[PDB]
Protein backbone atom coordinates (compact mmCIF):
# COMPACT_ATOMS: atom_id res chain seq x y z
CA UNK A 1 0.00 0.00 0.00
CA UNK A 2 1.38 3.39 -1.13
CA UNK A 3 0.42 6.17 1.28
CA UNK A 4 -2.52 5.42 3.58
CA UNK A 5 -2.00 4.46 7.20
CA UNK A 6 -0.73 1.64 9.35
CA UNK A 7 -3.49 -0.42 10.93
CA UNK A 8 -4.12 -3.63 12.83
CA UNK A 9 -6.06 -6.78 12.10
CA UNK A 10 -9.00 -5.59 14.29
CA UNK A 11 -9.69 -2.98 11.62
CA UNK A 12 -9.79 -5.64 8.86
CA UNK A 13 -10.40 -8.93 10.71
CA UNK A 14 -11.24 -10.94 7.55
CA UNK A 15 -7.75 -10.29 6.18
CA UNK A 16 -5.82 -13.47 5.43
CA UNK A 17 -2.05 -13.63 5.07
CA UNK A 18 -0.88 -16.31 2.63
CA UNK A 19 2.69 -17.69 2.64
CA UNK A 20 4.57 -20.37 0.71
CA UNK A 21 6.99 -22.91 2.19
CA UNK A 22 10.15 -23.47 0.15
CA UNK A 23 12.61 -26.27 -0.69
CA UNK A 24 14.71 -25.63 2.43
CA UNK A 25 11.98 -24.89 4.97
CA UNK A 26 12.05 -21.11 4.60
CA UNK A 27 8.66 -19.37 4.45
CA UNK A 28 7.87 -16.29 2.36
CA UNK A 29 4.78 -14.11 1.93
CA UNK A 30 2.76 -14.65 -1.22
CA UNK A 31 -0.51 -12.70 -1.27
CA UNK A 32 -3.44 -11.43 0.75
CA UNK A 33 -6.93 -12.90 0.82
CA UNK A 34 -10.26 -12.51 2.62
CA UNK A 35 -12.16 -14.88 4.89
CA UNK A 36 -15.62 -15.27 3.43
CA UNK A 37 -16.63 -18.25 5.62
CA UNK A 38 -14.94 -20.07 8.49
CA UNK A 39 -13.44 -22.64 6.04
CA UNK A 40 -12.92 -20.46 2.95
CA UNK A 41 -10.50 -17.76 1.93
CA UNK A 42 -10.87 -15.94 -1.38
CA UNK A 43 -7.80 -14.53 -3.22
CA UNK A 44 -6.36 -14.20 -6.79
CA UNK A 45 -5.32 -17.12 -9.06
CA UNK A 46 -2.13 -15.36 -10.24
CA UNK A 47 -0.76 -15.68 -6.68
CA UNK A 48 -0.71 -19.49 -6.99
CA UNK A 49 -0.43 -20.39 -10.67
CA UNK A 50 3.37 -20.77 -10.74
CA UNK A 51 3.31 -23.12 -7.74
CA UNK A 52 -0.16 -24.72 -7.74
CA UNK A 53 0.29 -27.41 -5.06
CA UNK A 54 -1.88 -26.82 -1.98
CA UNK A 55 0.68 -28.49 0.32
CA UNK A 56 3.14 -25.63 -0.18
CA UNK A 57 0.95 -22.93 1.39
CA UNK A 58 0.20 -21.67 4.89
CA UNK A 59 -2.63 -19.27 5.73
CA UNK A 60 -2.79 -17.04 8.81
CA UNK A 61 -5.81 -15.24 10.17
CA UNK A 62 -5.75 -12.63 12.96
CA UNK A 63 -2.33 -11.48 11.88
CA UNK A 64 -1.17 -7.85 11.99
CA UNK A 65 2.52 -8.28 11.23
CA UNK A 66 4.27 -9.89 8.30
CA UNK A 67 7.19 -11.80 9.87
CA UNK A 68 6.31 -11.91 13.56
CA UNK A 69 3.46 -13.55 15.42
CA UNK A 70 0.34 -11.66 16.46
CA UNK A 71 -1.29 -12.73 19.71
CA UNK A 72 -4.48 -14.66 18.96
CA UNK A 73 -3.51 -15.57 15.41
CA UNK A 74 -4.47 -18.87 13.78
CA UNK A 75 -2.39 -20.92 11.32
CA UNK A 76 -3.94 -23.15 8.63
CA UNK A 77 -2.96 -25.66 5.99
CA UNK A 78 -4.69 -25.49 2.62
CA UNK A 79 -7.15 -28.36 2.26
CA UNK A 80 -8.15 -27.34 -1.26
CA UNK A 81 -6.70 -24.86 -3.75
CA UNK A 82 -9.27 -23.92 -6.37
CA UNK A 83 -8.07 -21.83 -9.30
CA UNK A 84 -10.37 -20.29 -11.91
CA UNK A 85 -10.58 -22.39 -15.08
CA UNK A 86 -10.72 -19.38 -17.38
CA UNK A 87 -7.79 -17.52 -15.87
CA UNK A 88 -5.41 -15.88 -18.31
CA UNK A 89 -2.54 -13.55 -18.31
CA UNK A 90 -1.53 -11.38 -21.20
CA UNK A 91 1.46 -9.21 -21.52
CA UNK A 92 -0.42 -6.59 -19.45
CA UNK A 93 -3.11 -7.95 -17.18
CA UNK A 94 -4.87 -10.90 -15.60
CA UNK A 95 -8.34 -12.21 -16.46
CA UNK A 96 -10.69 -14.13 -14.20
CA UNK A 97 -8.16 -13.52 -11.45
CA UNK A 98 -9.97 -15.27 -8.60
CA UNK A 99 -9.09 -18.18 -6.32
CA UNK A 100 -10.52 -20.10 -3.38
CA UNK A 101 -8.53 -21.73 -0.57
CA UNK A 102 -10.18 -24.19 1.82
CA UNK A 103 -8.39 -23.89 5.13
CA UNK A 104 -7.81 -26.51 7.82
CA UNK A 105 -5.74 -26.49 11.02
CA UNK A 106 -3.32 -29.27 11.91
CA UNK A 107 -6.06 -30.17 14.39
CA UNK A 108 -8.48 -30.37 11.46
CA UNK A 109 -10.42 -27.24 12.38
CA UNK A 110 -11.52 -24.18 10.41
CA UNK A 111 -11.45 -20.56 11.62
CA UNK A 112 -12.79 -19.61 15.02
CA UNK A 113 -14.30 -16.11 14.94
CA UNK A 114 -12.82 -13.70 17.51
CA UNK A 115 -12.03 -10.00 17.96
CA UNK A 116 -9.19 -10.47 15.43
CA UNK A 117 -10.83 -13.00 13.06
CA UNK A 118 -14.20 -12.32 11.35
CA UNK A 119 -15.76 -13.02 7.93
CA UNK A 120 -16.64 -10.44 5.27
CA UNK A 121 -19.92 -10.42 3.34
CA UNK A 122 -20.11 -11.07 -0.39
CA UNK A 123 -22.09 -8.54 -2.50
CA UNK A 124 -25.47 -9.03 -4.19
CA UNK A 125 -24.99 -10.29 -7.72
CA UNK A 126 -24.14 -7.61 -10.27
CA UNK A 127 -24.55 -5.04 -7.48
CA UNK A 128 -21.73 -2.49 -7.15
CA UNK A 129 -21.45 1.02 -5.67
CA UNK A 130 -21.67 4.13 -7.85
CA UNK A 131 -18.45 5.44 -9.32
CA UNK A 132 -16.90 7.99 -6.96
CA UNK A 133 -17.66 5.80 -3.94
CA UNK A 134 -14.80 5.52 -1.42
CA UNK A 135 -13.54 2.03 -0.60
CA UNK A 136 -10.75 0.55 1.55
CA UNK A 137 -7.82 -1.65 0.50
CA UNK A 138 -5.59 -3.55 2.99
CA UNK A 139 -2.28 -5.35 2.61
CA UNK A 140 1.39 -5.97 3.38
CA UNK A 141 2.43 -4.72 -0.09
CA UNK A 142 5.23 -2.21 -0.81
CA UNK A 143 4.99 1.34 0.63
CA UNK A 144 6.94 2.65 -2.36
CA UNK A 145 7.34 1.33 -5.88
CA UNK A 146 11.13 1.47 -5.55
CA UNK A 147 11.24 -0.31 -2.15
CA UNK A 148 12.96 -3.67 -1.90
CA UNK A 149 11.36 -4.54 1.43
CA UNK A 150 7.73 -5.01 2.47
CA UNK A 151 6.32 -3.29 5.58
CA UNK A 152 6.30 -5.36 8.76
CA UNK A 153 3.00 -3.80 9.86
CA UNK A 154 -0.31 -4.14 7.99
CA UNK A 155 -1.53 -1.05 6.12
CA UNK A 156 -4.76 0.25 4.69
CA UNK A 157 -5.87 3.13 2.51
CA UNK A 158 -8.86 4.57 0.69
CA UNK A 159 -9.43 4.76 -3.05
CA UNK A 160 -12.48 5.80 -5.13
CA UNK A 161 -14.23 3.57 -7.70
CA UNK A 162 -13.71 4.73 -11.28
CA UNK A 163 -16.43 4.38 -13.93
CA UNK A 164 -15.85 1.61 -16.48
CA UNK A 165 -16.05 4.21 -19.26
CA UNK A 166 -13.27 6.33 -17.81
CA UNK A 167 -11.00 3.37 -17.06
CA UNK A 168 -11.38 2.04 -20.56
CA UNK A 169 -10.12 5.21 -22.13
CA UNK A 170 -6.86 4.53 -23.88
CA UNK A 171 -5.75 7.32 -21.66
CA UNK A 172 -6.06 4.79 -18.87
CA UNK A 173 -6.09 1.09 -19.76
CA UNK A 174 -8.18 0.95 -22.94
CA UNK A 175 -9.71 -2.42 -23.61
CA UNK A 176 -7.54 -4.21 -21.07
CA UNK A 177 -10.21 -3.50 -18.48
CA UNK A 178 -13.34 -5.63 -18.80
CA UNK A 179 -16.81 -5.69 -17.26
CA UNK A 180 -15.56 -8.35 -14.83
CA UNK A 181 -13.01 -5.85 -13.46
CA UNK A 182 -13.29 -2.67 -11.34
CA UNK A 183 -10.91 0.30 -11.32
CA UNK A 184 -10.18 2.47 -8.31
CA UNK A 185 -7.71 5.23 -7.53
CA UNK A 186 -6.93 8.33 -5.54
CA UNK A 187 -7.98 11.68 -7.11
CA UNK A 188 -4.40 12.92 -6.58
CA UNK A 189 -3.03 9.46 -7.47
CA UNK A 190 -1.19 9.66 -4.13
CA UNK A 191 -2.28 6.36 -2.54
CA UNK A 192 -2.75 2.92 -4.08
CA UNK A 193 -2.21 -0.81 -3.89
CA UNK A 194 1.23 -2.05 -4.90
CA UNK A 195 3.39 -5.15 -5.22
CA UNK A 196 2.45 -7.69 -2.56
CA UNK A 197 -1.09 -6.36 -2.07
CA UNK A 198 -2.41 -8.82 -4.70
CA UNK A 199 -5.26 -11.09 -3.63
CA UNK A 200 -6.30 -8.69 -0.88
CA UNK A 201 -9.71 -7.10 -0.25
CA UNK A 202 -11.28 -4.04 -1.76
CA UNK A 203 -14.08 -3.30 0.71
CA UNK A 204 -17.00 -0.95 0.19
CA UNK A 205 -20.14 -0.09 2.09
CA UNK A 206 -23.22 -1.01 0.08
CA UNK A 207 -26.43 -0.43 1.94
CA UNK A 208 -25.07 -0.69 5.49
CA UNK A 209 -22.80 -3.68 5.18
CA UNK A 210 -19.04 -3.89 4.85
CA UNK A 211 -18.83 -5.90 1.63
CA UNK A 212 -16.10 -7.56 -0.45
CA UNK A 213 -16.43 -5.59 -3.67
CA UNK A 214 -13.07 -6.44 -5.23
CA UNK A 215 -9.82 -8.41 -5.15
CA UNK A 216 -6.49 -6.70 -5.84
CA UNK A 217 -5.40 -7.99 -9.27
CA UNK A 218 -3.23 -5.65 -11.43
CA UNK A 219 -2.13 -2.16 -12.48
CA UNK A 220 0.65 -0.25 -14.25
CA UNK A 221 3.10 0.89 -11.59
CA UNK A 222 1.66 2.09 -8.26
CA UNK A 223 0.05 5.46 -7.41
CA UNK A 224 0.79 6.53 -10.97
CA UNK A 225 -1.24 9.25 -12.73
CA UNK A 226 -3.90 7.87 -15.10
CA UNK A 227 -3.01 4.31 -14.04
CA UNK A 228 -5.61 3.09 -11.56
CA UNK A 229 -5.50 -0.12 -9.56
CA UNK A 230 -7.55 -2.91 -11.16
CA UNK A 231 -9.63 -5.32 -9.08
CA UNK A 232 -11.50 -8.52 -9.72
CA UNK A 233 -15.19 -7.60 -9.68
CA UNK A 234 -16.58 -10.02 -7.06
CA UNK A 235 -20.29 -9.33 -7.80
CA UNK A 236 -19.68 -10.95 -11.22
CA UNK A 237 -18.39 -14.24 -9.81
CA UNK A 238 -21.03 -15.31 -7.33
CA UNK A 239 -22.15 -18.45 -9.20
CA UNK A 240 -18.50 -19.57 -9.47
CA UNK A 241 -17.93 -18.93 -5.74
CA UNK A 242 -21.13 -20.58 -4.49
CA UNK A 243 -20.70 -23.53 -6.81
CA UNK A 244 -17.18 -24.18 -5.53
CA UNK A 245 -17.90 -23.68 -1.82
CA UNK A 246 -21.20 -25.60 -1.57
CA UNK B 1 4.80 -12.05 -15.37
CA UNK B 2 2.41 -9.62 -17.02
CA UNK B 3 3.78 -6.07 -17.11
CA UNK B 4 1.15 -4.71 -14.78
CA UNK B 5 1.41 -7.51 -12.24
CA UNK B 6 1.39 -6.84 -8.42
CA UNK B 7 2.38 -10.39 -7.55
CA UNK B 8 5.23 -10.10 -5.16
CA UNK B 9 7.16 -12.84 -6.93
CA UNK B 10 7.28 -10.87 -10.15
N1 LIG C 1 -2.90 -0.70 -7.89
C1 LIG C 1 -1.86 -1.02 -8.45
N2 LIG C 1 -1.11 0.03 -8.95
N3 LIG C 1 -1.49 -2.28 -8.60
C2 LIG C 1 -2.33 -3.35 -8.12
C3 LIG C 1 -1.49 -4.41 -7.44
C4 LIG C 1 -0.40 -4.91 -8.34
C5 LIG C 1 0.47 -3.68 -8.50
C6 LIG C 1 -0.27 -2.61 -9.31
Amino acid sequence: IIGGEFTTIENQPWFAAIYRRHRGGSVTYVCGGSLISPCWVISATHCFIDYPKKEDYIVYLGRSRLNSNTQGEMKFEVENLILHKDYSADTLAYHNDIALLKIRSKEGRCAQPSRTIQTIALPSMYNDPQFGTSCEITGFGKEQSTDYLYPEQLKMTVVKLISHRECQQPHYYGSEVTTKMLCAADPQWKTDSCQGDSGGPLVCSLQGRMTLTGIVSWGRGCALKDKPGVYTRVSHFLPWIRSHTK
Amino acid sequence: CPAYSAYLAC
